[PDB]
């Protein structure tokens, strides 16, 4: 139960500022070193910063010097990344990690990451539309989650009870500047008269939750 | 300055194969300076996991099929018997320098037996048509290999430039992929035409397969 | 109460082998790294080896690679240095040390050091003779002990089992032409104290297992 | 390989003076590679003690008159106001390489005012005489500077070649030295002569001082 939990990511305008937190449990950051690493969408890992909280010693990647400051509060067992003068190309998932023991040069525990989107576009929640199963085989159905910004959206089916045969596709960026994704599932054709299928869509950035029942279309 | 170059930049290999990935320092470095090379595995939508540290030590809990070694300024990760769950991008990391740097990553995909997609087409919903736009969706489900072609036709006119595709990550249990192709039309265009068709080409199908529907027909 | 305590040094023939130990207390070596550093008589520090006890990783200076081996036994909170095929140039005080915390690259605690003497000569325990106060300056008298004819180094001397430290000079040993060492330890004290205060030099030469307590007083 | 060149190899200064020791990396090393330079102090007979780590961090408990700085591949340790207790040899240490290496060391000596020695002479003990040898000891206590001349005379014959001197390291409180000279004789020769004299010349004595005894008095 060593654990690192990030927070504070979200959408911010170019030139803006944001502060990330990394809350540690099951160990004391006093004992060790904490790092930040980021990953732009579709790209590789880029080392960002590190700190030794006991004496405040810090090192930065050239790409963030002067703009980002890593800090820690050992009395709250939390580290921070204060990010200023943000640009588009700072857009990424930001992870914090540590070294443990006296095992230097090995990031053994990582947080789950928090997304930072640096953009002028406004927040927009999605519309959800059905992908109705058509006319003893297997049938497909799904939900189309259209026109949202920023990422991410999550989708579950029947509140988490339906996970087999579910595919939730990576979002695509449309030329409008908005994202869209679909989630589909295959099910037994004979279940269609009788079993209820609902997709649960959550776009936390616009606080939009939608549960969409998807069924055969009547005719 | 010092950087690591991994190779290959991607590869595919069958379950039970032995895979090796290389990481090479971009310049000569005195033997007196240690790189403490680490290797990480990153699955889709997850934080990286540490596999190997200080060149050849196995991190606690990591399966034994993983091992690392390094001769001079050249380092190797080896997976001795590739499992389907090993689909991931793998990164090396050098600590000659401060900041340390990561290699560019090596994408590993599992080769399995050819599997044809099941193909489904979905018309736009009447709810969406109210809004002024029509999305038509074609789904190719659970196929291997990843390469596939999808062609849209509307009353026999090939559609070009008004569709986008998305592909799932390789499945960690069955090693298949799924793919969606979404055609976007205005409502008025959608209503001027009758036959909507997606034609799929894939190695697992002996010739192209079409699914279609006629607008307004049940 | 963080401490490191070496043992195992002393005399060894050229070609021979010796094993040192470093016993830790007040922390666990599992948690950190342990190092050995040595210093030849009158020279500087030379790094020897290092180990991460938790997983056994080790590194060595070129000068000892293939002859020394560093190891550790985490259940006894102790690290060791096995030294083989010793030569004259291995003659040195050997210190162990550690890193603490996650403060890499800084040896924060060190042991007291242990002298390893590589020589064909045999051990010889010293004689202890008094340097009796006659002598006197103002109302200050000097006295001491002469620790004569021993091999190898070192000898330690204290006065009144640690109770007397002021005005004590223990001289560096001198090598006589016989090939044996000799040292004095002296102390200045008040002439008036001579009648009534007891002065005892405590001499220890571990290599010959010679411990001596010698009372020094005005003659006849 | 990569090494540290420390300078000077020795220096002296007065209490209250500012002193600076320098370590330079023996070669051009890329700036992407960190040295984590440490500084250690080593007093006579003792293990080294950590003073500064990672170039400029003061280790816990170290007096604030010590400081470290680094620029490129040049590193210094500065003592802002030298105290008597700072008599020691100081070593830098670089961690560009594994194994890390130490500089060659810098001896810091303390300058102070002239102090004449007190001198004492010790006949051989009767216990030693039983074994066949006689050692006569002359002691010069707490003097400065180190230079001193001690001459032995036996019934007025200058003794030459049959004595050995030992000198302590400068004292950590008063910065003085002490010195013993030991004259070795056979018991048979000790017993043929009467007058044993140690003559001491030092800058703090306006003329030489003699301490002597007569055997059997
Ligand atoms: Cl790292
Ligand atoms: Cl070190
Ligand atoms: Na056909």
């Amino acid at each position: 139960e060593v654990q690192l939990v990030e927070s504070g990511g979200g959408l911010v305008q170019p030139g803006g500022s944001l502060r990330l937190s990394c809350a540690a449990s099951g160990f004391n950051i006093k004992d060790t070193w904490i790092h930040w690493v980021r990953q732009a969408p579709g790209k590789g890992l880029e080392w960002v910063a590190r700190i030794y909280p006991t004496n405040g010693y810090t090192r930065y990647a050239d790409s963030v010097k002067g703009r980002f400051t890593i800090s820690a509060d050992t009395s709250k067992n939390t580290a921070y990344l204060q990010m200023n003068s943000l640009r588009a190309e700072d857009t990424a998932v930001y992870y914090c990690s540590r070294w443990g023991g006296m095992m230097f040069y090995a990031m053994d525990y990582w947080g789950q990451g928090t997304l930072v989107t640096v953009s002028s576009a406004s927040t927009k929640g999605p519309s959800v539309f059905p992908l109705a199963p058509s006319s003893g085989g297997t049938a497909a159905l799904g939900c189309l989650v259209k026109d949202y910004f920023p990422e991410p959206v999550t989708v579950s089916w029947n509140s988490g009870a339906l996970t087999s045969g579910v595919h939730t596709f990576p979002a695509v960026l449309q030329s409008s500047g908005l994202y869209s994704l679909s989630s589909v599932v295959t099910v037994p054709s004979s279940s269609l008269g009788t079993q209820t299928y609902i997709c649960n869509v959550n776009h936390k950035p616009s606080n939009t939750k939608v549960d969409k029942k998807v069924e055969p279309k009547s005719c | 300055d010092i950087q690591m170059t991994q190779s290959p930049s991607s590869l595919s290999a069958s379950v039970g194969d032995r895979v090796t990935i290389t990481c090479r320092a971009s310049q000569d470095i005195p033997r007196s300076i240690s790189g403490y090379v680490a290797w990480y595995q990153q699955k889709p939508g997850k934080a990286p996991k540490l596999l190997i540290y200080w060149g050849s030590y196995l991190y606690s809990g990591v399966p034994s099929r993983f091992s690392g070694s390094g001769s001079g300024t050249d380092f190797t990760l080896t997976i001795s018997s590739l499992q389907p769950e090993d689909f991931a991008t793998y990164y090396c990391q050098q600590h000659y320098t401060t900041p340390p740097t990561f290699g560019q990553g090596t994408k590993v995909e599992i080769k399995r037996t050819v599997a044809a997609p099941s193909v489904f087409i979905f018309p736009p919903s009447d709810e969406q048509l109210k809004s002024g736009t029509a999305s038509v969706v074609c789904l190719l489900n659970n196929f291997y290999p990843r390469e596939a072609k999808v062609q849209w036709k509307v009353d026999n006119a090939l559609q070009s430039g008004n569709s986008q595709e998305s592909v799932t990550e390789q499945d960690s249990k069955d090693s298949t992929y799924s793919l969606s192709s979404t055609l976007t039309l205005s409502k008025a265009d959608y209503e001027k035409h009758k036959v909507y068709a997606c034609e799929v080409t894939h190695q697992g199908l002996s010739s192209p397969v079409t699914k279609s529907f006629n607008r307004g027909e049940c």
